[PDB]
């Protein structure tokens, strides 16, 4: 149902992209490729490393 | 180095940086202060001083 | 409160009154539970270093 689902697009115009599992909500976006303000009222922020690469 | 026994571990021998190295594995900087091995040691050998002077 | 922390024992000389350490700031009985418990962050990385140690 609709009404209980819920969609979250990406493209150039929509940057953030918003999770909602089980827990708690969540919502990532990239490092280097135009990142949004950052808030970050706690000290959370999951720096997920490239698994080849290795960088932010 | 959150822990004040840091810097007894760092004082006590050599083991303390391989400690932080197993802590620090990830440690991006350190294959950017990689190529240059004398650099990655005068680097490691400051930090120790810094952290034991 | 700085005022809630009075003490003294009559023993020896007379009613010795003392206070806790309270000179620097206010008193924070509980500052925050989240410093002690290890976040998942923190939990994530000691089980990739701690588990290949072990093995």
């Amino acid at each position: 149902q609709w009404e209980n689902s819920f969609v979250s697009v990406y493209s150039k115009d929509n940057p953030n992209l918003l999770f909602n599992m089980c827990g708690f909500e969540c919502r990532i976006l990239p490092k280097c490729r135009t990142s949004y303000e950052e808030f970050t009222h706690k000290d959370g922020v999951w720096n997920l490393q490239n698994e080849v690469t290795k960088e932010r | 180095f959150i822990t004040y026994r840091s810097k007894k571990l760092i004082q006590e021998s050599d083991q303390h940086l391989k400690d932080v190295e197993k802590i620090l594995q990830n440690d991006k900087r350190y294959l950017v202060l990689d190529c240059v091995p004398e650099e990655r040691r005068k680097l490691i050998v400051a930090y120790v001083d810094d952290l034991d002077r | 409160p700085q005022s809630d922390l009075r003490w003294s024992k009559q023993t020896d000389v007379g009613i010795t009154h003392f206070r806790s350490g309270m000179s620097h700031e206010e008193d924070q009985l509980i500052p925050n539970l989240y410093r002690y418990i290890q976040p998942w962050e923190s939990e994530f990385i000691d089980s990739q270093r701690v588990w290949a140690e072990y093995a």
